[PDB]
RNA sequence: GACCUGGGCUACACACGUGCUACAAUGGGAAGUACAACGAGUCGCUAGACCGCGAGGUCAUGCAAAUCUCUUAAAGCUUCUCUCAGUUCGGAUUGCAGGCUGCAACUCGCCUGCAUGAAGCCGGAAUCGCUAGUAAUCGCGGAUCAGCACGCCGCGGUGAA
């Protein structure tokens, strides 16, 4: 319930921009907890950091709605 | 139907163009599609093949066989006379029929979607390109197939080459990546 | 063709949900809409939603308004919002 | 067999033998029972057959299928084939907001 | 020793202690209809009005207090209802849609609506509290507090063997 529109941070913006019209880059270091997704944020490949790890995962178009924290499970049940 | 069209029309004189042959005989055909479940656990139960042969069945126009074992294996626990496979052969226009749905309906149904590797070579043309899935087909139903299993397709030409089997394949849809 | 023990199969006119591409045939049965004489006097009902030219592979780069459904799903509540 | 789906039996009325299929709860009832025109009826049910096929016709209007089964099924595949962490969990049977269990297994598996 | 970001004390193959809700007919569901006490209130309680299925949204009037609000209390009373079932009992679990404070509800807040509907028909051995406004049942207020209470502290109704 947040129904004023999402909420994505702004210094979430400034990695880089130029892979728009060329193939993207690799590198994208963050926090990955706030931030959730909306359309203009499919196809990239970002390290979602878990609080000690930046793990690396790519985007699919229909993971789309929830935010980066599904992808930083911080329980280690093994 | 459509690919023998094909054949007629624009296939044949353009191989007679990219490789000047000196007579129409010497153009590649094709000749077979072999598919293979390959279970292997029906040792374990054997109501494994018992739909396998149900969704080939379907899949076809045929029913396969049940194929024997000609070893003994000790780790995968085999002897001789054991029901592991299943062929299915296809000639004649159900060649044609089962590879237009191949190239329409069911090569674009698959997620990671790039269509077709392009090394299978075995430098004798004969591409086998295997299937990941089994929920491609249009008349796979969701509420019969459980395992998530696959397929063969064994395409055999008469080419010598591959840089003809690849022209061949271009000229007959086959998404390359 | 051995007798009696092999599969059912009537030549199937192909559609789609996008220009019905009517040409083939198939193997599997329905209730029968157009029986059509310039193909096979069979069933329409093999109605795919893929033309295989819908797919990026075929015709080129065509999804940025392409709105269908699940796409429209977050893409139209705040879509609205969006664009 | 029954009427619509499967299943509508007799003996109760109808506010209450319609509850019987995947996909009425009570709100849903009294709405179609408010678009055609109709009581109780009576504690019995013992309706006509312009009402039967009024009350089948409304309800086809809406998600009441057994593929509403799939369609729960579709959106849970949705669900927990993604990545999913909520898949993991979505088997386990703990909600998304969380309810940090660690003996409030025994409403689905009973670990005992 | 110190500063900051993100995570965790909220895990779960298990065993024990403490509380809440049921296993329905002295009951559930719908309609109409009365009577308390304590305390709190300035960036705090909201009168009235309009709209919404609702959580609520907007304009706004009183209030630094026997005056304005929280606030018209629930069990209560009268009619219908269901007719013994895993049931119009039960209400956990799960999809969808939301509302509110928070810069931000994934890990990890509360609440509403739709769809779902599991165990559970009074619980062995054993063990606990209580001698009358008590036991048993039912609501209400406060502390800490942006937000969050089945816990704690306090009050009042019906009233036993």
């Amino acid at each position: 319930s947040l129904k004023k529109g999402p909420f994505v941070d702004d210094h979430l913006m400034k990695k880089v921009e130029a892979q728009q019209g060329a193939e993207k880059k690799k590198v994208i270091k963050t926090w990955s907890r706030r931030s959730t997704i909306f359309p203009s944020f499919v196809g990239f490949t970002i390290a979602v950091y878990d609080g000690r790890k930046h793990v690396p995962v790519y985007i699919q178009e229909d993971m789309v709605g929830h935010k980066l924290g599904e992808f930083a499970p911080t329980r280690t049940y093994r | 139907n459509r690919l023998k069209e094909k054949y007629i029309k624009e296939v044949t004189p353009s191989l007679v163009e990219k490789f000047n042959y000196s007579s129409v005989m010497q153009t590649p055909k094709v000749d077979k599609i072999v598919i293979n479940m390959g279970v292997g656990d029906a040792v374990s139960n054997a109501k494994n093949l018992d739909k396998a042969v149900e969704e080939l069945a379907l899949i076809t126009g045929q029913k396969p066989l049940i194929t024997k074992a000609k070893k003994s294996i000790a780790g995968f626990r085999l002897r001789e006379g054991m029901p592991i496979g299943a062929k299915v052969t296809l000639r004649g226009e159900r060649m044609y029929e089962f590879l237009d749905k191949l190239v329409t309906v069911s090569l674009p149904r698959v997620r990671d979607f790039h269509g077709v590797s392009k090394k299978a070579f075995d430098g004798r043309g004969n591409y086998t390109l295997g299937i990941k899935e089994q929920l491609i087909f249009p008349e796979v139903d969701y509420d019969l197939v459980d395992k998530v299993r696959g397929m063969d397709i064994v395409i055999v030409t008469t080419a010598n080459t591959d840089e003809e089997s690849r022209e061949l394949l271009a000229q007959l849809g086959m998404p390359f990546q | 063709m051995k007798q009696d023990i092999h599969p059912n199969y009537q030549p199937v006119v192909f559609m789609d949900s996008t220009t019905g591409f009517k040409f083939l045939s198939g193997s599997t049965k329905g209730s029968s809409e157009t029986v059509e004489w310039e193909d096979g006097n069979t069933y329409p009902l093999l109605r795919v939603e893929v033309t295989s030219d819908s797919h990026p592979f075929y015709t080129g780069r065509q999804k940025f308004t392409q709105a269908d459904g699940r796409v429209d799903r977050f893409n139209k509540k705040y879509g609205l919002k969006d664009e | 067999a029954r009427i619509a789906g499967v299943d509508i039996p007799r003996d109760k009325r109808v506010v209450v033998s319609l509850t019987y299929i995947y996909g009425i709860g009570n709100t849903t009832a009294k709405k179609v029972l408010a678009n055609v025109g109709v009581s109780e009826d009576v504690r019995v049910r013992d309706l006509t057959n312009e009402q039967t096929d009024a009350i089948r016709a409304e309800i086809d209007k809406l998600k009441v299928e057994g593929d509403l089964r799939r369609e729960v099924n579709l959106n849970i595949k949705r669900l927990m084939e993604i990545g999913s962490y909520r898949g993991i969990r979505h088997r386990r049977g703990l909600p998304t907001r969380g309810q940090n269990t660690k003996n409030n297994a025994r409403t689905r598996k009973g670990p005992t």
